[PDB]
């Protein structure tokens, strides 16, 4: 009855999608194909056919064809609908203009068609889960192009997006500040709630708690896969206090332009050291509010919380959650904003987290994913804006963007909008 | 005669409702398949209060299960006593409310309420003598708060003279299950103060203390809490279903418990409540049941009665007892705690004694209290609401569905009036 | 009627209390599970004095067990007759007193006394006719001395007219179990002289002599000593529980044993007490029981009565006896030892004879003595206190919890007044 | 219900910890791991997990990583929580400044976190047991740094510490007087009661009564392990007259700055010569007050006793204890101070002392540990202060300390404080 349309754009989203759909297949008993050997649970993400083939309700799009071609040759080759896997001719070359103006104009009309064919096949539409990179290229340009198309064809339907936010120090491309601001400008009015994750932060977690000194991108994607499963667990599985995708909007978004919650997953613990831990509800819940465990390298205590969603799993007693949150409320270090006395949204689900074979996480009994909207993120946007100002003062790389359909005016408009956003964060952080 | 039609709403209402019918069916001897297998014949005499008869001895609850999403109902029918319900009564939509009162009331439930009434009227018209409507919901969400209040307005406009009673789960002070509770609660209260005769307020936090202190329950699930709520729901409707020395109809309670029209918010309680290891240390007699019923630590609402005065009180006893003990004990409470009772009401206790107790208990008693101390709950909500409303915290979600800021001010003003009214009648004559 | 509520305190009180209920349950025929299996029906007639009835014949002690640490109570419930108690009466904290009166009274027990009274009042209100409160504790520690005296003040303020009797284990002169005994004892005595009607002082050193000299016990455990204390505790409350020729209520003793308000400190005794090998050399008759009761070597207090005079004396006999023998023997003691008795009191003996003796003994007798020689105990404590207080020996531990040096001076001054008062009334008329 | 947090700092404390936790595991039936094969006793020191693993409630910290690394490779490797074992990069080089100012500043924030995670997991907090060396390095600098942090975060909670006091003649480092005074200055106001032991004294005992001419550090640690077990026996096991950790404070500390009781363990007897001894209560009790059996080389008869705590074990009759103490009180040689007529605290426990397999102590039926606060210790402090004056008069090694964050003023302040402490001991030793 419930459904979610997953669009995976770019290399980061596509590669993250493989981790996500490797986990959804595991949790639902699927066999790496559409076959379930000899139920209303899997219906949320998988469409069914008379032959017994369960087809993912996802669209893989990339102007580059290398990463999606790997899927067509990998273990999940027979899973996805061949037309869902859409590949372009040439990549965006880490340029926002190419993804949005030049190349995206030859693929958006094709991907939106498959979204149309998927939307009308659903008994009831619930929202969108968009996976993309904030660094640039297809994840910045094409996502903005596709997001605006959805906001017109599907309007008020929920549109959630998961983004790999640029790291403070680590960086893999030279023009990320240009692309990051450009996509932010064109997605504030078309996105309901965007969840942020940073490569640098998860590297620290994978080395600070998981005892692994050689994290790859595969390890990070699996950690991200668990978060999305926790978010969508309510639709897939029964629970004591269910939370829907449309609930995240009004719970975490106080104002339309401030919709960037952080992300956290508490029991990120190695198998060996899990034998010396109780892993009770109070300790995992307290772990969420520690800076050392955040998935985005932004210290929460630099600002005030304004919305927190605790999504529990497994053997969790609501009495423990009530007490656990109350003691957190008592602490003076964890400072919420004055205008939000009602700051916690609680979701409890009975299905425990499933460990992907060959993974690193332990066989945890109970897990909690925290989605916190904090004013501290304004500092990260300030850092990002500062990088843009330096490069743009010299017009460091503008000739590339201007030469592929874009105009100089967009740089001024894009940055001015971000300045307003930073100012908006200041207003919300003060009372009376 | 004196039939009651049960109306579910939202996840909380459906969850409690499912437990409610498990309890009701137990004391009436109805199997999960609908068949009757009870021993006593008294439990079948007045079975028409909650059930409609079908061929082959099948008894169908007169219940309507409604929610904007299919999931909670799908869980209800899959769980125990889920097939007992009539399938036609599962009136549900597809796109749920996102915990915003506006969507469930104005946008999403507005197009579904018409279908719901088509089942309510059909159930109502099948009664020989309709007594009232029973609604189970929660004030902290969208569906229960929004859609539930919409049904209350529709039914009260369509059945003006029938008694409407609601069992609402109220937001707790200590911690929240939803960021927009103050908006949902204040708007919902604006409709209850006008279109219901008796609302039984209960908060999850209080029930946790009962499980922790009295029952000594170390792993309290939501099913455990719903049992406590179901117990009080059954208790207030025993005189309609079983004989007793001194009966008390639902309306009989409203007259004795509602002095003024808008002071009809009650905080319930139940007894006996003891742990498994402490049961062999109790006499289980009338004197001690009444001793814990008036205890502030045994009431399913957060508000402490010690902070205000009781306007009225009701004690519906169940089981064979000495009426002398009941009358004396009620008077004893009146005399000792005369400071806790409004003086311009000479008698503040209404007693009802039913002959048949709940299964497994020789004696039982349900406590209902209309106290001026309940203004603490409403005033706490008002403080939370004004803080958010003072700088347009989340109104774009509500105003985006069609609501207006004028409505929010009206809801807040009415809440303040109710709090003030409770304070006015807390002072003595002249 | 004439119910007694027992209140434990500290390690010493709980240890003695556990033995006390083992003795009381024995003479009333109560099994450790709470069931009654006695032979005589007289032991069930007045069982309400110490026990409350429950379904199935379970009899629950009217006892409250309290200590700032869980360990001693955990030992109590694990030991024999530990399950007989009601679990709700185990009112305990987590962080214990470190043997400082300040912490148990002002800092640690101050936040726990309110919970204790919630059980004391509940027990008290269940009595048909409350007679008094029975407290077992020790003066040498923090919990018993501090928290116990806090409860005494609370109850005496809440039950002014009920008789409060305390069985306190007093510090010994020969050797100590705690370096800060003088501080704990002097402060505790400052509260007892004002808020109790009869305190039975006992010291461990005296009980060691009884075990060594009379009982000839070579391996005396603390359980053995608690048996002696339990015996005298039971003896002073037999007329309430069993019939007799000449009854003596607890208040009946206080009037006859307390001439002036503050001279209410007693030193108890018991008889017969003989070793296993010397039992076949005793007649076991009234003349010899009274012969050892007044012996200075058979009293559970260190103070020798020979160093002062008896203001009053009580001899509660148990078992069937010739009242002529009792009256004559008491008079014989009066005549021979006329130098040991205050002259302005014409008669210095109060006699009570209960028909039913303790199990295993044909005859028994309990000795209670209010002697001016008890000032030796108080004056010895004062000397120890002033030596430490003269140069601020340990006050930073007490003053760190909120106490003041002014309070210490007040406690010392009151103790000196009591010692002086005992000396004043030791002299003849004019 | 009761609990104790054990912090073992430095090589001496860590190595002593191995002896202690080898004995706690023995007394509670544990199998050198967290496993008990097919109870409220072990809860005081060990936390429990659903798997049946009992985790020590202790923190092993050392700036050097050699000694703690040995634990990670020894028989008790699987016992401790891996994060409890905290190891630094470089040692303190027998320098107080390094442990407190330079290196300790990079590990204290980590150890205190695990103390925070342990404190909040306890049903009720009782106190701290700190094991460290007085000689110098981590045991002098880091301990003072950690002790002051605890006094702020946990305030009035008990803080007991066990220290290996410098020997009169034997010495293993050249700058012990500097480190010993520096830690003493910064721990008087943050420590409630410190129990002292000397290497030289235990060497004499191990050779005077135990018939062993080759004592190692392993032998001494086992003797120390018994003492701590006797101290904590009341919490672990039932007894006739129990004594709590908070009771030691007011019983042995008359004044805030005089909180250094001595230590004694009476039945330190070889197995062979135990066959010719009655080992009755009076003789073991009398043995405590003999100079030949003290664990610290300070003759009690040079000064006056002011507080004694007798902690008995095994088959002990309180009547014997009463008589045994009384006869001791009669002796005129054993002189207590005038202002303490009430000088004895008695604790009797039913659990007998367990002999570690491969040890030297006999299978004693009953044992007594005496904790005596005596004015004679003032002479030892005077000797220690004298050594400081000689070296400091020439500024023997000040350039090392001053070069790693410390200042010259601390040497004057530290020694002046000790001079006051010695004067304070003189005042308490006189009456009228
Ligand atoms: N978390 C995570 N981030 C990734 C992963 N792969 C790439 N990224 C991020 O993606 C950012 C750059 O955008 P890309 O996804 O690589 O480029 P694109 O979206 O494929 O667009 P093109 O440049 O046209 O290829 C980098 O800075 C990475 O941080 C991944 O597997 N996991
Ligand atoms: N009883 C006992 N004492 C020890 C043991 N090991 C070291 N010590 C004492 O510790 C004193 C010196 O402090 P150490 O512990 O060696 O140095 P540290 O604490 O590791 O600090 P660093 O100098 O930085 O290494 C020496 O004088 C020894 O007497 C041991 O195993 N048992
Ligand atoms: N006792 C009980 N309370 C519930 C249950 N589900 C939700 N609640 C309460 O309902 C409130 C959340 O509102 P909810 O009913 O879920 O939103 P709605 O679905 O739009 O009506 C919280 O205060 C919960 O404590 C349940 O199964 N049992
Ligand atoms: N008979 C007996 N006396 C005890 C026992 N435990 C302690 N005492 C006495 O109690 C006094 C010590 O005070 P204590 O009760 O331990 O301190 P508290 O725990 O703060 O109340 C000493 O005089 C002991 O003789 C026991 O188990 N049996
Ligand atoms: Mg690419
Ligand atoms: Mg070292």
């Amino acid at each position: 009855m419930r459904e979610c349309i997953s669009v995976h754009i770019g290399q980061a989203g596509v590669q993250m999608g493989n981790a996500c759909w490797e986990l959804y297949c595991l949790e639902h008993g699927i066999q790496q194909d559409g076959i379930i050997p000899d139920d209303s649970s899997f219906g949320t993400f998988f469409s069914e056919t008379g032959s017994g083939k369960h087809v993912p309700r996802a669209v893989f799009v990339d102007l580059e064809q290398t990463v999606i071609g790997e899927i067509r040759t990998g273990h999940y080759r027979s899973l996805f609908h061949p037309e869902q896997l859409i590949t372009g001719k040439e990549d965006a070359a880490n340029n926002y203009a190419r993804g949005h103006y030049t190349i995206g104009k030859e693929i958006v009309d094709s991907v939106l068609d498959r979204v149309r064919k998927m939307a009308d096949q659903c008994s009831g539409l619930q929202g969108f889960l968009i996976f993309h990179s904030f660094g640039g290229g297809t994840g910045s340009g094409f996502t903005s192009l596709l997001m605006e198309r959805l906001s017109v064809d599907y309007g008020k339907k929920s549109k959630l997006e998961f983004s790999v936010y640029p790291a403070p120090q680590i960086s893999t491309a030279v023009v990320e500040p240009y692309n990051s601001i450009l996509t932010t400008h064109t997605t504030l009015e078309h996105s309901d709630c965007a969840f942020m994750v940073d490569n640098e932060a998860i590297y620290d977690i994978c080395n600070r708690n998981l005892d692994i000194e050689r994290p790859t991108y595969t390890n990070l994607n699996r950690l991200i896969g668990q978060i999305v499963s926790s978010i969508t667990a309510s639709l897939r599985f029964d629970g004591a206090l269910n939370v829907d995708l449309t609930e995240f909007q009004t719970n975490l978004v106080p104002y339309p332009r401030i919709h960037f919650p952080l992300v956290t997953y508490s029991p990120i613990i190695s198998a060996e050291k899990a034998y010396h831990e109780q892993l009770s509800v109070p300790e995992i819940t307290n772990a969420c509010f520690e800076y050392s465990n955040q998935m985005v390298k932004c210290d929460p205590r630099r600002g005030k919380y304004m919305a927190c969603c605790l999504l529990y799993r497994g053997d969790v007693v609501p009495k423990d959650v009530n007490a656990a949150i109350a003691t957190i409320k008592t602490r003076k270090s964890i400072q919420f904003v004055d205008w939000c006395p009602t700051g916690f949204k609680v979701g409890i689900n009975y299905q425990p987290p499933t460990a992907v074979p060959g993974g690193d996480l332990a066989k945890v009994q109970r897990a909690v994913c925290m989605l916190s909207n904090t004013t501290a993120i304004a500092e990260a946007w300030a850092r990002l804006d500062h990088k843009f100002d330096l490069m743009y003062s010299k017009r460091a790389f503008v000739h590339w963007y201007v030469g592929e359909g874009m105009e100089e005016g967009e740089f001024s408009e894009a940055r001015e909008d971000m300045a307003a956003l930073e100012k908006d964060y200041e207003e919300v952080g003060t009372e009376s | 005669m004196r039939e009651i039609v049960h109306l579910q709403a939202g996840q909380c209402g459906n969850q409690i409702g499912a437990k409610f019918w498990e309890v009701i069916s137990d004391e009436h001897g109805i199997d999960p398949t609908g068949a009757y297998h009870g021993d006593s014949d008294l439990q079948l005499e007045r079975i028409n209060v909650y059930y409609n008869e079908a061929t082959g001895g099948k008894y169908v609850p007169r219940a309507v299960l409604v929610d904007l999403e299919p999931g909670t109902m799908d869980s209800v029918r899959s769980g125990p006593f889920g097939q007992i319900f009539r399938p036609d009564n599962f009136v549900f939509g597809q796109s749920g409310a996102g915990n915003n009162w506006a969507k469930g009331h104005y946008t999403e439930g507005a197009e579904l309420v018409d279908s719901v009434l088509d089942v309510v009227r059909k159930e109502a018209e099948s009664c020989d003598c309709l007594q009232g409507f029973q609604l189970t919901h929660s004030l902290g969400g969208g569906t229960g708060s929004g859609m539930g209040t919409l049904l209350i307005s529709k039914i009260r406009e369509e059945y003006p003279d029938r008694i409407m009673n609601t069992f609402s789960v109220v937001p707790s002070p200590k911690v929240s299950d939803t960021v927009v509770e103050p908006y949902n609660a204040t708007l919902s209260v604006h409709q209850l103060v006008e279109n219901t005769d008796e609302t039984y307020c209960i908060d999850n936090e209080a029930l946790y203390d009962i499980c922790f202190r009295t029952l000594k329950l170390t792993t309290p699930t939501y099913g455990d809490l719903n049992h406590l709520v179901s117990a009080t729901m059954s208790g207030v409707t025993t005189c309609l279903r079983f004989p007793g020395q001194l009966n008390a109809d639902l309306r009989k309670l409203a007259v004795n418990m509602v002095p003024f029209p808008r002071l009809h918010f009650f905080m319930p309680g139940f007894a006996p409540l003891t742990s498994r290891g402490s049961q062999q240390y109790r006499a289980l007699t009338v004197p001690e049941l009444t001793q814990q019923m008036f205890d502030a630590k045994n009431m399913m609402a957060a508000c402490d009665p010690r902070h205000g005065r009781y306007l009225t009180v009701a004690a519906i006893f169940r089981g064979r007892m000495s009426m002398k003990e009941v009358d004396e004990q009620m008077l004893n409470v009146q005399n000792k705690n005369s400071s806790y009772f409004v003086e311009w009401i000479p008698n503040n206790v209404k007693t009802a004694v039913c002959d048949i107790p709940p299964r497994g208990l020789k004696m039982s008693a349900t406590f209902i209290g209309n106290s001026t101390a309940i203004q603490e709950l409403f005033k706490r909500i008002s403080e939370q609401f004004t803080a958010m409303f003072r700088r347009k915290a989340f109104l774009h979600w509500y105003t985006g569905e069609g609501m207006d800021e004028m409505e929010f001010t009206e809801a807040e003003s009415n809440m303040n009036d109710l709090v003030s009214e409770y304070q006015q009648y807390q002072d003595a004559t002249a």
